[PDB]
């Protein structure tokens, strides 16, 4: 789980 | 030959996404300044890397057609090169020209900075063979492009995707490979072997971090997403 890649990725 | 207006216009984007980055100049100074404990450099290290990330993430966002593609394939290809793309940029910051002597010191400083002798030399290896290469900041930009848009990247559902985004890049540095080094044929491939020495420094990561000569490796919850690190 990256949900700090996908939080900066998706604004 | 020489660039189209569209590969002139896609190098200049680049390059101005490139410059976002924290300054050669702002790194340099502070190692130079004063020498560290094991303890004070494995902090600027974490904080460094922690910047690059984050400035990488956005650098990567604003590539032609990387917002297209699928959005595990995006992760996967930010988790693949984020250790690459910070040695690469750490190989560019070490061959900046400084005044005499200072280039010397530098290295005298990392090499002196908690991390183990063994990964030292491989390190040292590479950011010299870099920099017999005399790359431009174009170079610089287009290859780490390169690096983030790699197609055979592990978990990568659409290659062919990623195939695309990265053909029209590799085009613009074999253009400019022809235009700054036209005396050296063998430019552009040099370029692209070197991306290989990256890939080594990807599998040794976890311990070359780990290997440091501090009592705790405490890292930032984002360092633990992109390095396999605790
Ligand atoms: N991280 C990071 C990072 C991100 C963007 C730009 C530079 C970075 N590098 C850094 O901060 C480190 C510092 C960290 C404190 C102690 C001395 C080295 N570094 C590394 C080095 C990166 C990694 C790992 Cl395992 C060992 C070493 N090779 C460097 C080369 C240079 F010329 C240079 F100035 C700095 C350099």
């Amino acid at each position: 789980d990256h949900q700090l890649l996908r939080y900066l990725l998706d604004k | 030959m020489e660039l189209t207006p569209d590969q002139q216009t896609l190098l200049h984007f680049i390059m101005d996404s490139y410059n976002k980055q924290r300054m050669p100049q702002e790194i340099t100074n502070k190692i130079l300044k004063e020498a560290f404990s094991a303890e004070e450099n494995f902090l600027i290290l974490t904080e460094m890397a922690t910047n690059h990330v984050q400035v990488l993430v956005e650098f990567t966002k604003k590539l032609p057609g990387f917002q297209t593609l699928d959005h595990e394939d995006q992760i996967a290809l930010l988790k693949g090169s984020a250790v690459e793309a910070m040695f690469l940029r750490s190989a560019e910051i070490f061959n900046k020209k400084l005044p005499s002597g200072h280039s010397d010191l530098l290295e005298a400083r990392i090499r002196n900075s908690g991390i183990s002798d063994e990964y030292i030399t491989p390190m040292f290896s590479f950011y010299k063979s870099i920099g017999e290469l005399k790359m431009t900041q174009e170079e610089y930009a287009l290859l780490t492009a390169i690096v983030i848009l790699s197609p055979d990247r592990q978990y990568i559902k659409d290659r062919e995707a990623v195939e695309k985004l990265q053909e029209p890049l590799l085009d613009v540095l074999q253009k400019l490979c022809k235009i700054h080094q036209p005396e050296n044929p063998q430019h552009f491939a040099c370029l692209l072997g070197r991306l290989t020495e990256l890939r080594t420094f990807n599998h040794h990561h976890a311990e070359m971090l780990m290997s440091w000569r501090v009592n705790d490796h405490k890292f930032t919850p984002l360092l633990c997403e992109i390095w396999d690190v605790q």
